[PDB]
């Protein structure tokens, strides 16, 4: 099977700029009529794919000419010209020179603003669990930016990592930001032989590690 | 020109998941009609496609012996049985309308869910995020409402009747050890939440649980 690489993973790139994506065959899909045949989808999330580029030297019926396709006898590359907030989606490149067929890894593509300060919560159970018998120990990190962070939890220095629940949200619309939520899942037995429950987050924006830390006994 | 497909299916392992696919608007038996598998993670994967007209199939090198297609001519109507299905293949299914070396990939169908366990439908479990005895009263403050142990999704956590929207995030649904858990925050200032009183609402249509909750200072 052909299969297709696309780059880069992921190009956040601002609203107005120029945006170029390559996607590579890894063998030559040209076929001996003299045409090739590839297309571009186009996936918005909880929506089924759209068609924006199909025979890549022409362009769809219906889509604006804000979208462009261009490449060799191998490469290809597909150009925007000025992102708007309707252009946020994933990218995906189909094959169509030899069977079976095939499509490509995916690009992921948003919008690119400044950055951002995490704002770090975190929760401890509440009594309910406690009659219920649980403890359920949550830790939000919302508005940040980049994706790159890292959550950390210590139970009396000691670094713990069974129980983590780790899930974060698509970029938001109205404010461009990210999301992360830590859920850390124990019994109430333990819950009242150790003494010290910490989050600790690690952020590009911060020298130091965000620590949010709350004893048992007090 | 119109797609219909069956709707969603649960089934213990190992036994067969049979789903359709409904065409109108168009000569249904004179194309390929090829089938497209997503999983909720990552990537796209196709499993085949065939022409209702002839017993034309093909399968990808990686599922074959995994599914079966069917096609009907009196009835405008495709089928596929399903091999000993795993844990690992829960994923969504798209169908659509393909035509090769031509013009191809013009429409799609809405969408398929098919999820595998072997869970039993339980009702969901209701529990506040309350803060710490002991915690610094800033500008603002955090909140938090959780859900543990449900299925099958989806669930609609919110506050009291949209009256708290502005800063609300709702994650992605993850498991722990066989069911979900599931929270909602909102930054609320710290001047109000002594004064206004505020609940989290619970909604599971699956299962018909409307629950609401107060969540209280210490």
């Amino acid at each position: 099977d052909v299969l297709m690489t696309q780059t880069p993973l992921s190009l956040p790139v601002s609203l107005g700029d120029q945006a170029s994506i390559s996607c590579r065959s890894s063998q030559s899909i040209v076929h001996s009529n003299g045409n090739t045949y590839l297309e571009w989808y186009l996936q918005k999330p909880g929506q089924s794919p759209k068609l924006l580029i199909y025979k890549v030297s022409n362009r769809f019926s219906g889509v604006p000419d804000r979208f462009s396709g261009s490449g060799s006898g191998t490469d290809f590359t597909l150009k925007i010209s000025r992102v708007e907030a309707e252009d946020l989606g994933v990218y995906y490149c189909f094959q169509g020179s030899h069977v079976p067929w095939t499509f490509g890894g995916g690009t992921k593509l948003e919008i690119k603003r400044a950055d951002a300060a995490p704002t770090v919560s975190i929760f401890p159970p509440s009594s309910e669990q406690l009659t219920s018998g649980g403890a359920s120990v949550v830790c939000f990190l919302n508005n940040f930016y980049p994706k790159d962070i890292n959550v950390k939890w210590k139970i009396d220095g000691s670094e713990r990592q069974n129980g983590v629940l780790n899930s974060w949200t698509d970029q938001d619309s109205k404010d461009s930001t990210y999301s992360m939520s830590s859920t850390l899942t124990l019994t109430k037995d333990e819950y009242e032989r150790h003494n010290s429950y910490t989050c600790e987050a690690t952020h590009k924006t911060s020298t130091s590690p965000i620590v949010k830390s709350f004893n048992r006994n007090e | 020109v119109q797609l219909q497909q069956s709707g969603a299916e649960v089934m213990k392992p190992g036994a067969s998941v049979k789903i359709s696919c409904k065409g109108t608007g168009y000569t249904f038996s004179s194309y390929w009609i090829e089938w497209v598998k997503q999983r909720p993670g990552h990537g796209l994967e196709r499993i085949g496609e065939i022409l209702p007209g002839s017993g034309s199939t093909n399968y990808n090198e990686k599922f074959r012996g995994k599914a079966t297609f069917t096609a009907d001519k009196s009835s405008k109507t495709a089928y596929m049985q399903l091999s000993s299905l795993t844990s690992e293949d829960s994923a969504v299914y798209y169908c659509a309308r393909y035509l090769p070396y031509y013009y191809a990939m013009d429409y799609w169908g809405q969408g398929t869910s098919v999820t595998v366990s072997s869970a039993k439908t339980t009702p969901p479990s209701v529990y506040p995020l309350a803060p710490g005895s002991a915690a610094q009263t800033n500008s603002m403050v955090t909140l938090g409402c959780l859900v543990k142990g449900y299925f099958p999704e989806p669930v609609t956590v919110t506050w009291n009747s949209g009256s708290l929207s502005s800063g609300v995030h709702t994650f992605p649904a993850v498991l722990q050890s066989d069911l979900y858990t599931l929270s909602s925050s909102v930054t609320v200032p710290s001047s109000t939440w002594p004064s206004e009183t505020v609940t989290c609402n619970v909604a599971h249509p699956a299962s018909s649980t409307k629950v609401d909750k107060k969540i209280v200072p210490r």
